DNA sequence: ATCAATATCCACCTGCAGATTCTACCAAAAGTGTATTTGGAAACTGCTCCATCAAAAGGCATGTTCAGCGGAATTCCGCTGAACATGCCTTTTGATGGAGCAGTTTCCAAATACACTTTTGGTAGAATCTGCAGGTGGATATTGAT
DNA sequence: ATCAATATCCACCTGCAGATTCTACCAAAAGTGTATTTGGAAACTGCTCCATCAAAAGGCATGTTCAGCGGAATTCCGCTGAACATGCCTTTTGATGGAGCAGTTTCCAAATACACTTTTGGTAGAATCTGCAGGTGGATATTGAT
């Protein structure tokens, strides 16, 4: 599928930066499971935004709403 | 002089008390908004900005930049206490993390 | 097209205040903008709600004081606390 | 005949990560599996790219974080690699479990 | 000083017609319809402002109602409140 | 006839309504609104008393109090969600032991 | 009359009662002063605002609604009781 | 001949007991000297409703209890059945009280 | 300790994507002045409920002894991650129609604001009613010793 | 595995605190009915900027080799907790002075409500400028083999 276009470079690149010395192998399919019910949980509500004001474009700011109300403010689009 | 002084030059602000003011009362907080709660409110505000802009400027001045960029804003940020802890659930885009690596991480030398 | 108000001009003044040789970028701008907003807003609501929360209709420079005091950590509420006051008195004394 | 300890590159490579800000997940990708997830809530969506942007720094800087916490998990049962167990600790404890 | 007490009570009686309810616990769901009531308010609250609209219709209460409550609640709480507008919308 | 009885609840409609204008949440609050907010309120309670009085009833009593209502909650995986931050004075915890600390073995 | 060491008054028996209820089946000598110590820092912070909410609305009384609206300001709601 | 229960017979009995009642675990007036010590040391003259005192005890208990499921979590993740304050520090700092 | 292969640094260089500068148009603000209105402070005070002292007693904290046994320390070694160099399949970059995101105009269904009429949820306090806490005893496990 | 010691489950029983049942007053809602005001759906439309395509760019997949992690087994020390004796201090039933919350009426400083005028922050098109991102060279620290 597509969520392995999340690549294990990629996925080890992240936990660098999060200061992760040694990776296990299995730990790749677990971040991708967790990456996809981040993105579910607030595209979802993005896309709640979005049809609200009865547009077929989600906008940053529909990002940013949902990110908000995740408890997650992202400054820089708007926040 | 040209008779009309905005309230914010009144106040000795940088920052739009008029508009503070239209903005308290266009976003439903109340039926009614004082008139210094506005001038109080920018205060705040434009006091807060300088705190970070100061620090982020010394960011910049470290890294031998003139030019304050997110980078600059994320390391003011996460490394003053308090500015961390008003800010501890925002993202700052492109801000990057600090340098830190565990202890129990670092060579056995 | 239609206006698309900013904090940015006078983020950019304070800046020169406090750092007269230093620029930002566009980006940044954007974080500042967020930030300003994000403030207003967090103290805007606590306001609001102490204002319901005691039955009155006005929301007056004391509930900025109060909200202040519940969002902001210590010592950053006790210099933002001064600095409103300050603005106040200058803004009453005054014609 | 040379060849660097496993490890030595590992710290190496904290080292620049931590330094940098840009976005380590490449952006082709990353689009299609957001358009992918939206289009099972409703079809034929556009996107703003400064949306997909936007979506593409917050699950980055979440999944960052979440590493740090495992981490965390990992160095407190006495291990150097991070494991599943650890991302699900962290988890449960941060409510978005238990 | 007013509450949802008498209001929760008719329902209990429709789902238990036996079962009565402490006090106590009569203050805790009084809590909770208080809490609810004001959560669906701010999000439609903020709903229609990022809108530019200065009216609450049952339109952003519905959008509010999706955006809180976790999947079936949000199912059948949408169900019933367009069936209750329906309904009072052909009353007169 | 009261807007309660025209929208065929329990809740009333025409204090949600009055509830929602000295709330400031918005300029203007159509007629609608406070149906539809009155009615989902009203779900949410008969949800929440359907589970706790079936816990009264699997405990032996006929007066729901604050545990039942605390067990209702935390047994059902959405209502436990949208009150996951929440505390239910005298509601207690659900038993639970982890299994790692159970006696013997097999 | 002078208040002082009262959080010692949280003992040793009362901090394993709680414990139980958390599940715990072991623990070591030294949770209790932890323990009493994250209490501490708890009830500071929300006694804090519970009395920035009183001075506000000029009382003497610290009432269960000030507490209630304190823990709702932490994210740590809390139903009936005031509460 | 005597007799003696093991270690962990006990615990268990205590866990399902307490985790099937609801009473305050925490002696009552002890709960309340300590918030008033407290209270008194942010503004002095201050009095209690008898219901705040009480709505700060039912929200002190539900927080230790919580933060100790968590702590218990985290010795079982370490191979451990004894917590120890290392396990309510890592609790607390990925809850974010100071991460 | 002694090289050998790299990685890391730093001082310098400069092309350009992004930032600064000057001009010109204007709806949207913000400031100003008049007239009307009102939220909520002040002064008086009814009355709730908070602080406090009293006294009796047993629930429960404290302090000790002693043994069960968890968990850190240590040695052993299976096998999983990580380094590394090989080969190209996917992502990235920049050029292009057209879908909608927005700006603008219209006008009516629907929401104020206002004057009454009428219905109801609160509550004050009486009382009466009733679920179940809590003490009791005995059938039923669940443990620990052997 | 049969026993003995104990904790737990559990149905029956009853004094009683907390509960649902009122009679009666009603200030506050909530509902009914014009009159006036207007927010925002609807239709039409221009300019964005988004989806798509092709050529140029560079990061990822893949297999061999092996360092070294961390779980398994073993050991034993010293902490934790069961059991138990003792006695304090919390809990409980009461009552009382009076702080201070909260109800009510009075009344003006301050906020709302237009209406008219001046200024200003935002947008668009053009021109000009510049901080610093990558790139090169050469020094030298770092790491791994011996």
């Amino acid at each position: 599928d597509n969520i392995q276009g999340i690549t294990k470079p990629a996925i080890r690149r992240l936990a660098r930066r999060g200061g992760v010395k040694r990776i296990s192998g299995l730990i790749y399919e677990e971040t991708r499971g967790v990456l996809k019910v981040f993105l579910e949980n607030v595209i979802r509500d993005a896309v709640t935004y979005t049809e609200h004001a009865k547009r077929k474009t989600v906008t940053a700011m529909d990002v940013v709403y949902a990110l908000k109300r995740q408890g997650r403010t992202l400054y820089g689009f708007g926040g | 002089r040209a008779k009309a002084k905005t309230r914010s030059s009144r106040a000795g602000l940088q920052f739009p008390v008029g508009r503070v003011h239209r903005l308290l009362r266009k976003g439903n907080y109340a039926e009614r908004v004082g008139a210094g709660a506005p001038v109080y409110l920018a205060a705040v505000l434009e006091y807060l900005t300088a705190e970070i802009l100061e620090l982020a400027g010394n960011a910049a001045r470290d890294n031998k930049k003139t030019r304050i960029i997110p980078r600059h804003l994320q390391l003011a940020v996460r490394n003053d206490e308090e500015l961390n802890k008003l800010l501890g659930r925002v993202t700052i885009a492109q801000g990057g993390v600090l340098p830190n690596i565990q202890s129990v991480l670092l060579p056995k030398k | 097209k239609s206006r698309k108000e900013s904090y940015a001009i006078y983020v950019y003044k304070v800046l020169k205040q406090v750092h007269p040789d230093t620029g930002i970028s566009s980006k940044a701008m954007s974080i500042m903008n967020s930030f300003v907003n994000d403030v207003f807003e967090r103290i805007a609501g606590e306001a609001s709600r102490l204002a319901h929360y005691n039955k009155r209709s006005t929301i007056t420079s004391r509930e900025i004081q109060t909200a202040v005091r519940l969002l902001l950590p210590g010592e950053l509420a006790k210099h933002a606390v001064s600095e409103g006051t300050k603005a106040v008195t200058k803004y009453t004394s005054a014609k | 005949p040379h060849r660097y300890r496993p490890g030595t590159v590992a710290l190496r490579e904290i080292r620049r990560y931590q330094k940098s800000t840009e976005l380590l997940i490449r952006k082709l990708p990353f689009q299609r599996l957001v358009r992918e997830i939206a289009q099972d809530f409703k079809t034929d969506l556009r996107f703003q790219s400064s949306a997909v942007m936007a979506l593409q720094e917050a699950s980055e800087a979440y999944l960052v974080a979440l590493f740090e916490d495992t981490n965390l998990c990992a160095i407190h049962a006495k291990r150097v690699h991070i494991m599943p167990k650890d991302i699900q600790l962290a988890r449960r404890i941060r409510g978005e479990r238990a």
